[PDB]
């Protein structure tokens, strides 16, 4: 029959052979994360490798079914996925040595320590201790040291490897019929051959930048405001018209401005919406947390969790003797086995996380009907978007009343609302230029637009001009600060962090509207609306089966990305910022420096 | 009468190689099963009364595969392993057997067919294990486009209910 009808059969053998082979890996991996052990570690590897070897084998096998000969969208997709040559397309040792680079980079990052320039016996690792300085300390110099040490002791180490990294990667990328490794990454957003819902690898760059422009006014003002507060905490270190010193930004790179909340709280006399000590008050436990999120979804017409979810999950740290990795992750194992691994503590933050992770599970349960290879978020940004959307609703002063955590008689004045929005803006709005700029540098570096000898020159040009942030110490090409960030030195597309942010709001504004919600968009909770349920679930059940443009269009009403909902959420922060900025300066100069003096 | 021999049996077959037990004359009352929340399906396609007085088909399938033991019905299991006639019928019973037919570790005893040049006629059986080629060719695996038509179900204790093992017993009337 048609090589199509053939390829269908190939895929049908694959799906069964993989569904199983994955489940096995899955399960070993599971055994390990809950029970770290020599026996349990070794096992995780064995199953994991029969796996990647099965993938390699089936990849080389699908490589024999010619894509330019299929007229079924669905199977073309599955094949496309399978027949990615990847790192195989290189020479025996080119691929070998590349993996050598990628490996030590990952290591010297995770292993890298730094010691006091006066006390050589106290040596700090990035986690914790060092990022703890960078998140708490208000001592200008102490911070400057921590900022510089990282970028000097480890940046300079990563420089030569990142140098060779870009070469071999761009080689692989071009050999796969892409323009550069960057183009290879935007490929995730690509959709060809579906009239109307298509999207080209370039249509991203322009879309991102176009959307990013509309952020400026919001961002600029956030900037101006925090710029000003910061001056008060670091007297005489900051120019009321220049950029922000990179090392004063509350995390190590300045990706998030979360921790500057201490320093920038609008109305710091007003207290905190925090029910942690009132969950303990009604002697709540793990199961109550999850049973409650479970309610939250059953409330919008999604299903309960599986019996095997409640049977097979792990919602609490099981004390000592048996030690388990606590990172809140939600597991989609295969064979309708869904579960969560979370070291739940009776706390608001853990309560919210529980909603967020259980939101991943739901999406998983949704696209499960789908054939194996189509079981994923529409694009790299959909899953987490959905994750956050559940935190967003579950945190509103409204939800907390009904759930009997926040006291009925509590009122919500327009000042608490501003505090909360600013808390958000620090995290959500802070990181958007950071992310965009970060990725722009890479993209260009991959496009061959930034010469080796100006790598740190354009990096900091762009930080000053886009992000509005100045290096406290000048860096020559001896450093490699862009790669001092986990994602960059550990080979990771970073723009997903930008686009996920943008969707989550488009999803909410849509969901909230359909839930018939009255007030400001940030007070919205979708609880109890089966209507909001249906619309969400409508995209949710697709997985990768349709193009991310349709999946979007299934909930939002458009084929493309849109920054307006994200703005609409921060409207009453924006207006309020403009006032605070009344007698402040909005925008910055790229010429001022905290050292050139 | 010999029902305890049938669906009380220690050993149940694969779907593709299903078993048929010939029951004649023996006096039954049905109450042996009628009153029990031991079963999970028990949907009949003919009647459901009791007149004191027949074929019994036994095999094991996946949760999500029970749907397919009925007139009409979709694929794989209904298409290549066990087809039930559009008309003519009796009763279909099922029960979850995770406890017996699953090892936490994996039980790949049970198989089923996923490939055949041609759908089955009802009550037909295929026990043939020939490497399959979609162009009716001879086949010498692991050559490309060669496939063994039998797939191991793989019953882990922990999977979703739709993926746990169910014993099935079809009662036909003659
Ligand atoms: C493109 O490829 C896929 C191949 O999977 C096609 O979808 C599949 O094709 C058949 C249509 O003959 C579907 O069978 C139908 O199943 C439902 C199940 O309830 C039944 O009601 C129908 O009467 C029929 O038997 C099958 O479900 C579907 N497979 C999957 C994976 O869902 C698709 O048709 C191809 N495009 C075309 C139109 O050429
Ligand atoms: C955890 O560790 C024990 C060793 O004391 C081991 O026997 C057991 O298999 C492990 N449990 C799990 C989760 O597999
Ligand atoms: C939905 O929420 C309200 C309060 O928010 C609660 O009283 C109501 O009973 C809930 N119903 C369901 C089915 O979730
Ligand atoms: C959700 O789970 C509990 C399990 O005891 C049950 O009482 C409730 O009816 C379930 N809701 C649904 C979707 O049936
Ligand atoms: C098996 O048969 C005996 C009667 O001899 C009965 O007590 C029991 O309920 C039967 N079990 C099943 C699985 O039907
Ligand atoms: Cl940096
Ligand atoms: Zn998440």
């Amino acid at each position: 029959s048609t090589i199509e009808e053939q390829a269908k059969t190939f895929l049908d053998k694959f799906n069964h052979e993989a569904e199983d082979l994955f489940y096995q890996s899955s399960l070993a991996s599971w055994n390990y994360n809950t029970n770290i052990t020599e026996e349990n570690v070794q096992n995780m590897n064995n199953a994991g490798d029969k796996w990647s070897a099965f993938l390699k084998e089936q990849s080389t096998l699908a490589q024999m079914y010619p894509l330019q000969e299929i007229q079924n969208l669905t199977v073309k997709l599955q094949l496309q996925a399978l027949q990615q040559n990847g790192s195989s397309v290189l020479s025996e040792d080119k691929s070998k040595r590349l993996n050598t680079i990628l490996n030590t980079m990952s290591t010297i990052y995770s292993t890298g320590k730094v010691c006091n320039p006066d006390n050589p016996q106290e040596c700090l690792l990035l986690e914790p201790g060092l990022n703890e300085i960078m998140a708490n300390s208000l001592d200008y110099n102490e911070r400057l040291w921590a900022w510089e040490s990282w970028r000097s002791e480890v940046g300079k180490q990563l420089r030569p490897l990142y140098e060779e990294y870009v070469v071999l990667k761009n080689e692989m990328a071009r050999a796969n019929h892409y323009e550069d490794y960057g183009d290879y990454w935007r490929g995730d957003y690509e959709v060809n051959g579906v009239d109307g819902y298509d999207y080209s690898r370039g249509q991203l760059i322009e879309d991102v930048e176009h959307t990013f422009e509309e952020i400026k006014p919001l961002y600029e003002h956030l900037h101006a405001y925090v710029r000003a507060k910061l001056m008060n905490a670091y007297p005489s270190y900051i120019s009321p018209i220049g950029c922000l010193p990179a090392h004063l930004l509350g995390d190590m790179w300045g990706r998030f401005w979360t921790n500057l909340y201490s320093l920038t709280v609008p109305f710091g006399q007003k207290p905190n919406i925090d029910v942690t000590d009132a969950m303990v008050d009604q002697a709540w436990d793990a199961q109550r947390i999850f049973k409650e999120a479970e309610k939250f979804f059953v409330s919008v017409g999604l299903p309960n969790m599986t019996q095997g979810f409640w049977e097979n999950s792990m919602l609490t740290d099981p004390g000592n003797v048996q030690k388990a990795v606590c990172h809140p992750t939600a597991w989609d194992l295969g064979k309708g086995d869904f579960r969560i691994l979370m070291c739940t503590k009776v706390t608001m933050d853990d309560f919210l996380t529980a909603h967020h992770e259980m939101g991943h599970i739901q999406y998983d349960m949704a696209y499960a009907a789908q054939p194996f290879l189509l079981r994923n978020g529409a694009n790299e940004g959909f899953h987490e978007a959905v994750g956050e959307i559940m935190s967003l609703s579950a945190a509103t002063p409204k939800h907390l009343k009904s759930i009997g955590l926040l006291s009925p008689d509590f009122q919500e004045d327009n000042e608490t609302e501003i505090n909360f929005l600013l808390k958000q803006a620090l995290t959500i709005v802070g990181t958007l230029p950071f992310t965009y700029m970060l990725e722009k540098w890479r993209w260009m570096v991959f496009k061959g637009e930034i010469p080796k000898d100006q790598w740190m020159k354009k990096w900091w040009e762009m930080k000053r001009e886009i992000v509005g942030v100045v290096e406290p110490v000048p860096h020559d090409e001896t450093y490699c600060d862009p790669a001092s960030l986990f994602h960059v030195s550990n080979d990771y597309s970073f723009i997903r962090y930008y686009t996920r942010t943008l969707y989550q709001f488009q999803f909410q504004e849509a969901l909230c509207q359909a839930a018939k919600h009255e007030g400001p968009l940030h007070k919205c909770d979708i609880s109890n609306s089966t209507e909001a349920g249906q619309k969400l679930f409508n995209m949710l059940r697709l997985g990768k089966s349709e193009p991310w443009t349709l999946a979007l269009e299934n909930v939002v009403g458009a084929k493309n990305m849109n920054v307006r909902p994200l703005l609409n959420y921060f409207e009453p922060l924006f207006t309020w910022l403009k006032d605070q900025n009344k007698n402040s300066f909005v925008g910055w100069s790229t010429d001022w420096s905290p050292y050139a003096d | 009468c010999p029902f305890g021999e049938v669906f009380n049996a220690t050993k149940f077959p694969s779907v593709y190689a299903w078993e048929r037990k010939k029951i004649s004359n023996c006096v039954a009352d049905y109450s042996v099963l009628y009153n029990s929340t031991f079963f999970s399906t028990f949907k009949c396609y003919g009647v459901s009364a009791t007149k004191l007085n027949v074929y019994a088909d036994s095999f094991v399938v996946k949760g999500d595969d029970v749907r397919q033991i009925a007139p009409g019905q979709t694929g794989v299991i209904a298409d290549y392993n066990y087809k039930l006639p559009d008309d003519f019928m009796g009763c279909v019973l099922a029960w979850n057997t995770r406890n017996i037919d699953a090892t936490s570790t994996g039980n790949y005893n049970y198989k089923y067919r996923y490939l055949r040049h041609g759908k089955l006629r009802p009550f037909e059986r295929d026990i043939s294990n020939v490497p399959f080629s979609p162009d009716g060719k001879p086949c010498t695996p692991p050559a490309l486009n060669c496939y063994w038509p039998l797939n191991d179900y793989g019953f882990y204790t922990t999977t979703g209910i739709g993926y746990q093992p169910y014993r099935v017993v079809v009662l036909s009337f003659e």
